[PDB]
RNA sequence: CGAUGUCGGCUCAUCACAUCCUGGGGCUGAAGUAGGUCCCAAGGGUAUGGCUGUUCGCCAUUUAAAGUGGUACGCGAGCUGGGUUUAGAACGUCGUGAGACAGUUCGGUCCCUAUCUGCCGUGGGCGCUGGAGAACUGAGGGGGGCUGCUCCUAGUACGAGAGGACCGGAGUGGACGCAUCACUGGUGUUCGGGUUGUCAUGCCAAUGGCACUGCCCGGUAGCUAAAUGCGGAAGAGAUAAGUGCUGAAAGCAUCUAAGCACGAAACUUGCCCCGAGAUGAGUUCUCCCUGACCCUUUAAGGGUCCUGAAGGAACGUUGAAGACGACGACGUUGAUAGGCCGGGUGUGUAAGCGCAGCGAUGCGUUGAGCUAACCGGUACUAAUGAACCGUGAGGCUUAACCU
RNA sequence: AAUUCCUUGUCGGGUAAGUUCCGACCUGCACGAAUGGCGUAAUGAUGGCCAGGCUGUCUCCACCCGAGACUCAGUGAAAU
RNA sequence: ACACAGGUGGUCAGGUAGAGAAUACCAAGGCGCUUGAGAGAACUCGGGUGAAGGAACUAGGCAAAAUGGUGCCGUAACUUC
RNA sequence: AGGACCGAACCGACUAAUGUUGAAAAAUUAGCGGAUGACUUGUGGCUGGGGGUGAAAGGCCAAUCAAACCGGGAGAUAGCU
């Protein structure tokens, strides 16, 4: 099937009555309008754009707004789109709601994780430290050798070097989704999901099962 | 988290008062033992009429580590000083015939379940 | 924000004790054994309070036959039943790991009796 | 850590393509004074939105 | 990777980043206008306000802690017998920041802060 | 002098 | 030889296969478990200590296994400097001696701010044929690919008995990696308190400065690991070694010549990430501009006046975004930041006053006072009307339709 | 053995494990008696080894505080 | 060579604590060291703290941590007494 | 009493880190050794180059030492670059 886009609010955790205490990430799954459908007329693939949240009516900008009041939506933070495996319909100005998950058993959640900035190899690639006493001369954390010598004379692509860590896309795989609470579209998720509290997640239902 | 160069106090009686862990048995490049985990232990300090001399060999199963267990609601059970009993090298049976201080409730398997039989607190 | 506060008062309890650190203290929990259920007691001493609503602990030190054990409670979790505060302690800390250091006459306290 | 051998005026203004400073866009018009400063910045007179603050 | 934190540093030590803003402070109460740079005086609203904060609630114990955070009783005598009354209607923001310019030794960002009186 | 090649 | 810094250790590796482990097979003097030998296979993994400057080795205890080699015996503009290889000194030996020793022993300056290539990140310009805002397909590229133990089948098959499985399943670990702070903790020189010496606030009381934060005790938010979730796969295609089916050449036989089916962690996908500068510069949806005239070599021309559109940029408030750029939110039609209010949390019963006592001090007011980055609210302060850039329907040729 | 090549001699102690250390034996390649032989209390910024305490030395690094690195304005080198 | 973190002889020497000309805070007296403003990356320098372990590091406990004052009690082998 | 002990000034220079186109052509920082003596220091003398002086390292003799520095034989000589 397809996913829902949910934003992140905090960790919390469910203390069932057998006394095991489950680890949940709460995830606010809004109503999903979905915006624009992609056929196979047009686009050579079959495909859902759906919206979520509400923008302020003025930083919508006009080919934004132009888009989404074609067809019967309000405008929301960001649009999307979830790949429909083969015999799905989803009609468009569709509200889809929370209860796909209240179906599905396992999730993956994607998001962008918090960024680390410029990070050094030692955090970065998880590179060993020099001996910090015995003589060593400003070089506790430097990264070592990064190459041979005359016979390659270069240093080989994708060598492991400081650099930007975090602020990237990542997908967390097979959560065990542990309640879906449609009263306050609130999907909850057994254990910690990339981001930020407050930056957007995709749901999907786990692939592999 | 007990790891090589470890003095571990002694929960039973087989005479080793204080022995050092050389070895965390089970899986290559391990670090750690935790309560139910068995390791290789030498003797440092030994009771004159007991069962096992200084400078042997043997192994052991942690029953007290001061990093604690945790329990599946999130409790922690930190003990005061890390404990062991030893065992026999082939048979993993305890050479004890007591056992002194509390121990764990995650100890609780078969052979542990001999041990713990013998064990004032769970 | 609101929801993970909704959250954490729909899984509290509404009953809890109220205790300091200083406090003898008896916790009786659940503890399982196959398909029968007991209740075990573990009486000692508040020695910290760690208070974040739902997610509060307590940190109750039992000097047990020989040895020193120390327990965290989760103050809201089911696998606790009862918190009966037997002894009122007189500290004026909040956290009293020096009881972690001291043993015997020099780690008692006096009564609070407020 | 010293050149191999010199590098020449052409390497020299590619590099320094970067180096060249931005102008303002625009400086603001004051509504009472009428004179000119930059944005979100009180007039060199003392003026700023229409309101005199410092003598 | 300060994420999430706040305080600024100013390339000055506790120490000398207390002292500084505890005279700051006292120059812009005895003074009702100064000028020093930008994020200084971002810091200086974040010092300056939570005085006159206090300075509505007339005590013995108000008088103590406001001569804790200033050390001048001039200071502590101008803010409980002026900015007390003259603010007690006002909840928050005390302090205006005015940006005026740049520094002509170093190329500075300059501003006024003042209190919203003038 | 440990640089030199003896 | 107008200099190519050398053994060992550390950090970081990378390739070959002549494979240590895992994977698949043939033969066995292969009953089983376990071996032996040989073929295919490089995807991933491949100890920790004692001794020694050591590599190597011996040993101890593991492990699924502790592979063999190349890379200036990889790696000193990356670190060390134990050995070796300067000058001191001594031993044994050789020499009459100065001195000498692949003979020991003690001690003994390891320089460099990266221009170019390379690599890790990150932007500015222009292009993509009118301009702009988004969402994607996906050429291609990268990441990941390890494995033990126990239980079930089953104590069956086999075997005199000792012992003891193939195949298939379920759980729980080790090492590795990703993510995040809900828990357990670390930190928390921006919070609270104790306390020593001294100086000051006129003094008592109460505070503050300095002494590494003076020394300490707890600790919010962030960040983090030791903490906590997750993941390696199942599946598909074409195969290697091997195994066959029919089957002639060679009336038989024969896995191969015609033909067909099996067959591994290797190969291509499936999983995750980057990705149209993919100049072959793609696709879809939306928005925006619908004016007059001059000149000359009337050309995809140059010029004048008027209008500046969508949108962008600048400026400011700023961010669990960040070296700077960039990215994200907001700019009053407003919760972006500070303040304020309430709560939460942390510390531990503030100051003053009253009482007790000779006083230190105790008790009451009182779980008080003070609370950083948290939480929910609030326009009190600062986010100024604007000005800036970006235009005015967007070439030629051919084809298929419609007026 | 500051001497010993063979060699990590061989035996004992310390260690789970000890080419170094300690005590021995002599097979002294190639000790040896004022270029002194062998012991020796005290001493030593002396060489070697072991134990207790103590620790970021290390497993395995994490956070914080200052000074540079980074950005802005002024000045402004160098080897090559 | 510098308005150079180096060198250079004699005289005076207060308070509080302290054995002290040590050391801490101060007086008289003199200075803030002749580039500053932000930001709060890697990494380097000087530090602070650290769970569990405690030399497993390494050529080597190198460096850090720890010990640290006064009064009394007590004190081994060996010794040139 | 002491070429006695602990430890400032003072004299030295054991270890580590930083510095390595330094703040400095030998230093800084934290620890370190002696600190009533074979001590240390001010001022002035004396010893001079195959010479001095040397608690001896071929050390020091003006940032120079297995024979200083300056000027002269001297445009030494160079089968070598």
């Amino acid at each position: 099937m397809i996913g829902l886009v949910g934003k992140k609010v905090g960790m919390t955790r469910i203390f069932t009555e057998d006394g095991v205490s489950i680890p949940v990430t709460v995830i606010e799954v809004e109503a999903n309008r979905v915006t624009q459908v992609k056929d196979l007329a047009n686009d050579g693939y079959r495909a859902i754009q759906v919206t979520t949240g509400a923008k302020k009516a003025n930083r919508v900008t006009k080919p934004e707004a132009g888009h989404f009041a074609k067809a019967g939506v309000e405008a929301g933070r960001g649009l999307w789109e979830f790949r429909l495996a083969e015999g799905e319909e989803f009609t468009v100005g569709q509200s889809i709601s929370v209860e796909l998950f209240a179906d599905v058993k396992k999730v993956d959640v994607t998001g962008t994780s918090k960024g680390k900035g410029f990070a050094g190899t030692v955090k970065r690639w998880n590179f060993r430290t020099q001996d910090a006493t015995h003589g060593n001369s400003l070089s506790h954390r430097v990264p070592g050798s990064i190459g041979q010598n005359q016979t390659p004379g270069k240093v080989f692509k994708g060598k492991k070097m400081a650099g930007q860590m975090g602020n990237e896309r990542v997908t967390v795989q097979s959560l065990d989704v542990v309640r879906v609470d449609a009263e306050r579209n609130l999907l909850l998720v057994k254990g910690a999901v990339p981001g930020a509290t407050g930056s957007d997640l995709i749901v999907k239902p786990a692939v592999k099962a | 988290m007990i790891q090589e160069q470890t003095m571990l106090n002694v929960a039973d009686n087989s005479g080793a008062r204080r022995v050092m862990c050389i070895k965390v048995l089970g899986g290559s490049h391990r670090r750690y033992a935790g309560v139910g985990d068995i390791i290789k232990i030498t003797i440092k300090e030994a009771i004159p009429r007991g069962k096992v001399k200084k400078g042997d060999v043997l192994k052991a199963v942690v029953v007290r580590t001061k990093k604690g267990v945790r329990r599946p609601d999130g409790s922690v059970i930190r003990f005061d000083g890390n404990a062991c009993v030893l065992l026999n090298n082939n048979s993993e049976q305890p050479i004890g015939t007591r056992i002194f201080g509390p121990v764990t409730r995650e100890l609780r398997s078969e052979k542990f379940m001999k041990i713990i039989s013998l064990a004032p607190e769970v | 924000s609101n929801i993970i506060k909704q959250l954490e008062q729909e899984q509290m309890k509404q009953d809890v004790p109220s205790f300091r650190p200083g406090d003898t203290v008896e916790v009786k929990v659940w503890v399982v054994e196959g398909s029968k259920k007991r209740l075990q007691a573990f009486e000692g001493v508040v020695i910290a309070i760690r208070n974040r609503g739902l997610h509060s602990a307590f940190t109750v030190r039992k000097i047990s036959n020989g040895e020193g054990v120390e327990r965290v409670f989760q103050t809201h979790s089911p696998v606790v039943d009862s918190i009966s505060v037997k002894r009122r302690g007189a500290v004026r800390k909040a956290k009293l790991y020096y009881l972690r250091e001291r043993t015997g006459k020099a780690a008692r306290i006096k009564e609070r009796l407020n | 850590a010293v050149q191999q051998n010199k590098p020449t005026r052409s390497k020299r203004g590619m590099r320094r393509s970067h180096d060249a400073l931005t102008a303002v866009t625009s400086l603001s018009v004051d509504k009472t004074s009428g004179e000119k400063h930059l944005r979100h910045h009180i007039t060199a007179d003392g003026y700023y939105r229409g309101r005199k603050v410092i003598a | 990777m300060r994420h999430r934190k706040s305080g600024r540093q100013l390339n000055r030590n506790s120490s000398h980043r207390q002292a500084m803003f505890r005279n700051m402070a006292g120059s812009l109460v005895r003074h009702e206008i100064i000028k020093t740079t930008l994020p200084k005086a971002k810091e200086l609203r974040r010092v300056v306000e939570p005085l006159i904060t206090l300075a509505k609630t007339d005590s013995v114990a108000n008088r103590r802690l406001a001569f804790a955070r200033t050390r001048d009783n001039e200071i502590v005598a101008k803010l409980f017998n002026e900015l007390g009354p003259r603010f007690a209607s006002r909840a928050g923001g005390y302090t205006r920041i005015l940006k005026c310019g740049f520094r002509a030794g170093d190329n500075a960002p300059m501003a006024y802060i003042e209190l919203v009186d003038r | 002098t440990h640089s030199m090649r003896l």
